[PDB]
């Protein structure tokens, strides 16, 4: 059960965010599961500090907490969204898919 | 083309130029378009590319297709698709379900 | 409460096997964020738009998605000497080593 | 803040060669790094320390070696930090009422 890029579909309809965001319908926006165990492995891209702490809470559990498995890369998608009436189109919206998990 | 994953794409929103009614969409991006649409009163109001990234469900219709239901936002009236074939955001279809079943009807 | 925050953690480079190849210093205060990020997500947690969303899943159906995590957002540098195959090194500014800023990821 | 002026010693890195000296940014402290080793002490570096990292080693005015020296290369290291002008040139390590 290592730290890894899971499925996740975003129904805005089922959020109840189709108020404003009109398009697209849903979208693939992954989620990061898994534990992050020392060692960290190269690919979850490991700062020095979750290193380090991944350490401590290996050798003491109370001292630290494990490094937690979070998104590290988030790619944009396209939106269209009202503002009051106003249609806003972006190509590019930024923060809103996974495209690489790590442990920070 | 398939190789290069570039699709020519009517665009409407007034690196690519976007000349003569049409626009190109590079990286597997599809092209959109959005109506609002009340009984027999239609109007355009875009059209261009739609990123691949987040790969939503009714990109991958060949023709610009409506398959899920409108938002309520402005009475149900927008009308968006999306389609992954060259020039298939000119014109939409519909084809989105009716409300449920319930046993007050 | 306990909402993701900034915690205390010293590091004892002894304890965890490290004076091996670390001169100096012998520890030095790493901190650890701690807590739960709650939707909606405070603005002074630095949310994401993913983390926003994710958030919001979780609340509605704890199985299709996990809460946004609290996990360092911003790491400061300390100076450091340390021996790298054998060669003592120093480094006024060795990055990523202790917490300035927590967040929800 | 200071900045400090403090001793400076690296073969592999303003800083002063013909003085051996290097002024160090606001808040960072000297420091230098000896080494114990076949009973002989011998310089392997000096310059500047960071403030940040919540270090106590380095409030000294003196460059003192305070905690037990690291086990790296059988505790024959002998660190300091300090916190006045050139403090790290030098370093030190029954009572004296008895």
């Amino acid at each position: 059960n290592y730290c890894k890029r899971t499925p996740l579909y975003i129904d805005f309809k089922e959020i109840g965010w189709d108020s404003w965001i009109i398009a697209p319908p849903g979208y693939e926006a992954y989620e990061c599961r898994g534990v992050c165990n020392y060692p960290l492995a190269e690919h979850l891209t490991p700062t020095k500090h979750a290193i380090i702490q991944a350490l401590v809470h290996l050798k003491n559990s109370q001292k630290a907490s494990k490094a937690c498995c979070v998104p590290t890369k988030l790619e944009p998608i396209s939106i269209l969204y009202l503002d009051k009436g106003v249609v806003t189109y972006k190509f590019k919206y930024e923060g809103m898919a996974v495209s690489e998990c790590g442990c920070r | 083309g398939s190789q290069n994953q570039e699709r020519l794409c009517a665009f409407k929103d007034p690196r690519i130029s976007h000349e003569n009614g049409t626009i190109l969409c590079s990286k597997g991006s599809t092209c959109y378009g959005l109506w609002e649409k009340s009984k027999g009163d239609i109007n355009l109001v875009k059209q261009g590319c739609w990123s691949h990234i987040g790969d939503p469900q009714e990109c991958h219709y060949e023709e610009c297709v409506v398959t899920t239901t409108p938002p309520s936002i402005q009475n149900g009236t927008y009308r968006f698709c999306c389609c992954s074939t060259d020039l298939c955001n000119v014109n939409f279809t519909e084809n989105f379900p009716p409300p449920d079943t319930t046993p007050l009807s």
